[PDB]
C-alpha cells in the first residue's frame, strides 16, 4: 500500500501519459532489452530487433496492466494475481529483473515528461513501481 | 571498455551535459528517493523535505563534486580501476558506504540525464551510458574484497 | 506475504526456539558483526567485542521483537510501527543490513535446531524475516 | 583471499565436510528457498516438492560437483579468478546466470555448513567462511564485470 500522497503522485503521472501508454511501455521494454541483455533470455521466441512488432505489442500488454494497478492502487495484490502467477510460477522470473524493467520505465517516463518527473513524483512511482514488482514474485517472496 | 564506436558516441554527448545542474539534481533526487543515503550527509544541515535537499546549498556543491569524478573516469575509460582507487578506499574503509548505493547513484544519474534531453537520449545511447555507469560503480567497489 | 503454511512452520520453530530466544538473538548479532563488520557502524556506542553485556542485551530487545511478529503474523505492519519508525526514519538503516541480520539468526537457529531445521522451515523463516524486514523498511520503498 | 592463519583454520574444517551429503542438500535448499532458481535445472526432472528436490538424484549428483568445484577453490585461495574462470564463461555467458545468485547458493551453504556441524561452527569460524564465499561469488561473476 502506498500512502494517500504516492496514491495521488502516481495517478496524476498516469493521467499526463494518457494516450501513450502502449507507447511508452514498449520502449521501456527496448531500453531494457538494450541496456540489460540478460533479459533477453526470457523472450527467446521474440524478433527482438529494433522496431519488432512483437516487442510494440507486449510492451502495449505491460502498459496496460500497469494501467488496471493503477486504476486498483487500493487492491494490487487482488488486480495482478493472475500475473503474479504467470511471473512467479511458470516464468520462474528472477527478481531482479523487475528492478531493471522498473528503471527503464522510469527513465522512459522521465524522457517524455521532463516538466512532471519532479523528485516527489519520482520517488512516488518508484514506490509504485517497486510494490507492483513485490507483487508479482508473490508465489515466492 | 566498451567498443570505440561506444567511446565516441559516449564522449560526444558528455560534451553538451551542464555538470554543474545534473550532479546537484542527481544527488538530491538520489537522498530524496533512496532516504537512507542521506545517513552519510547529516552535515548538509536541513535535508526533511523534497525542496530543502533539492535547494540545498551543500547537496548541489558535492553533486558538481561528484560529476567532475565521472568527468574524469570518461577520460580512463580504459583504467577506471585505477582512477578510481583512492575514491574506492575512500568511500569503503573511511566512509562505509555499501557498494549497492553505487549503483543506485549511477542509475539515478541515467535518469536525470534523461530528464534534461529528452529524445535525444535514445535507447542506444542509454544503453552506453549504463555500460560507464556500471564501470565505474564497480571500480568504486573493488575494495571491499 | 506469508501463506497459511508459512505461518505455520514459522509458530513451529519459534515455539522449538522458546526460553533460547535471548541468546539466539546475541548469536545473531554477534555472528553478523564478524561476518559483515560495516554494521558495527550503526552501534558506535557498543563494545562489540566477545561477551559484551550490551550485545546480550540488545540480543534479547531483538529477540523479543521477533516473538512479537510471531504472535501477530496477520497484522505486522501493526506490531512493529515503533520500529519502523526508529530503524527507517531516525537510524536511516541501509536495507542492505536486514538482509545481513536475517541470514546471521537462519545460521544461529540451523545450528541450534539441526532437526527442526527443514528445508521448508528453511523457506518460511526467509520469507517471515523478509516480510519483517519490509516492514521495518516501511517508511521508505 | 585472507591470512595464512585464517586460511588454515578454513582448510582444517573443510578436511571433515562429507561433500556428497553437504554439496546435495546445499544445491536442494538453493532450489527450494529461492524457487526462480528451478528455471535452470528444468530437465533435472521433477522439482515440484521440497522432498520431490531433496530426493532428487540429479540434484544430490549435481551439488557433489558443485561443492567438488569448491574443494578446488581452498586450494587455490590466492588467484580464485584464473581457478573459476572456466566456470566464469558457463555461468556468465552461457547460462546468464545473475550474479546475486552465487551470492545466495554461497549463503545457503554457510546455513548448511551450521546445521550439519553445530557449535562447531563458531562465530569466527563462519566469519572466515564468509569471506571465501565472496571470494568464490566474485571470482564466479568477473567475465560479467
Ligand atoms: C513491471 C512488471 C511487469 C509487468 C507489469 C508485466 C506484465 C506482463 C503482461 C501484461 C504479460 C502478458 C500476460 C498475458 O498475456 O496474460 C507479461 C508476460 C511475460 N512477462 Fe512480464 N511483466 C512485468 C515484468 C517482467 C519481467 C521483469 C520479466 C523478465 C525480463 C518479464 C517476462 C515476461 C515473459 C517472458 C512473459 C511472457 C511472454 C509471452 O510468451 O507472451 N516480465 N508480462
Ligand atoms: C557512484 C558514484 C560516486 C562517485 C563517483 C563519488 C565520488 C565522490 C567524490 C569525488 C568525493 C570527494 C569529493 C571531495 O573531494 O570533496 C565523494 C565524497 C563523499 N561521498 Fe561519494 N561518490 C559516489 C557514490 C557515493 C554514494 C552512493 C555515497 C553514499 C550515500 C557517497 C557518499 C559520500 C560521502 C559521505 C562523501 C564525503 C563527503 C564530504 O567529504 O563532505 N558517495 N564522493
Ligand atoms: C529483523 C530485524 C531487526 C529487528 C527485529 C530489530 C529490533 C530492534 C529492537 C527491538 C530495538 C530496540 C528498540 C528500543 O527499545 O529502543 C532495535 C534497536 C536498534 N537497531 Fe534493530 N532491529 C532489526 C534490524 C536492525 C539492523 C539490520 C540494524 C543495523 C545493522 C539495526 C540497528 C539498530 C540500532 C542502531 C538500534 C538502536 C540501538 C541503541 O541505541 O541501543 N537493527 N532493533
Ligand atoms: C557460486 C557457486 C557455484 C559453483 C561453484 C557452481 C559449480 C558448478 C559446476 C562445477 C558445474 C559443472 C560444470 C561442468 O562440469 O559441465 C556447474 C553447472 C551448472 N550450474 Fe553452477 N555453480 C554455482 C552457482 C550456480 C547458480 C547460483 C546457478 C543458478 C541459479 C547455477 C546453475 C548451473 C547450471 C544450470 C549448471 C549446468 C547444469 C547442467 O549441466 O545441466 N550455478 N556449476
Amino acid at each position: 500500500v502506498l500512502s494517500a500522497a504516492d496514491k495521488g503522485n502516481v495517478k496524476a503521472a498516469w493521467g499526463k501519459v494518457g494516450g501513450h501508454a502502449a507507447e511508452y511501455g514498449a520502449e521501456a521494454l527496448e531500453r531494457m532489452f538494450l541496456s540489460f541483455p540478460t533479459t533477453k533470455t526470457y523472450f527467446p521466441h521474440f524478433d527482438l530487433s529494433h522496431g519488432s512488432a512483437q516487442v510494440k505489442g507486449h510492451g502495449a500488454k505491460v502498459a496496460a496492466a500497469l494501467t488496471k494497478a493503477v486504476e486498483h492502487l487500493d487492491d494490487l495484490p487482488g488486480a495482478l494475481s493472475e500475473l503474479s502467477d504467470l511471473h512467479a510460477h511458470k516464468l520462474r522470473v528472477d527478481p531482479v529483473n523487475f528492478k531493471l524493467l522498473s528503471h527503464s520505465l522510469l527513465v522512459t517516463l522521465a524522457s517524455h515528461l521532463p516538466s512532471d518527473f519532479t523528485p516527489a513524483v519520482h520517488a512516488s512511482l518508484d514506490k509504485f513501481l517497486a510494490n507492483v514488482s513485490t507483487v508479482l514474485t508473490s508465489k515466492y517472496r | 571498455m566498451l567498443t570505440a564506436e561506444e567511446k565516441a558516441a559516449v564522449t560526444a554527448f558528455w560534451g553538451k551535459v551542464k555538470v554543474d545542474e545534473v550532479g546537484g539534481e542527481a544527488l538530491g533526487r538520489l537522498l530524496v528517493v533512496y532516504p537512507w543515503t542521506q545517513r552519510f550527509f547529516e552535515s548538509f544541515g536541513d535535508l526533511s523535505t523534497a525542496d530543502a535537499v533539492m535547494n540545498n546549498p551543500k547537496v548541489k556543491a558535492h553533486g558538481k563534486k561528484v560529476l567532475d569524478s565521472f568527468s574524469n573516469g570518461m577520460k580512463h575509460l580504459d583504467d577506471l580501476k585505477g582512477t578510481f582507487a583512492a575514491l574506492s578506499e575512500l568511500h569503503c574503509d573511511k566512509l562505509h558506504v555499501d557498494p549497492e548505493n553505487f549503483k543506485l547513484l549511477g542509475n539515478v544519474l541515467v535518469v536525470v540525464l534523461a530528464r534534461n534531453f529528452g529524445k535525444e537520449f535514445t535507447p542506444v545511447l542509454q544503453a552506453d551510458f549504463q555500460k560507464v555507469v556500471a564501470g565505474v560503480a564497480n571500480a568504486l567497489a573493488h575494495r571491499y574484497h
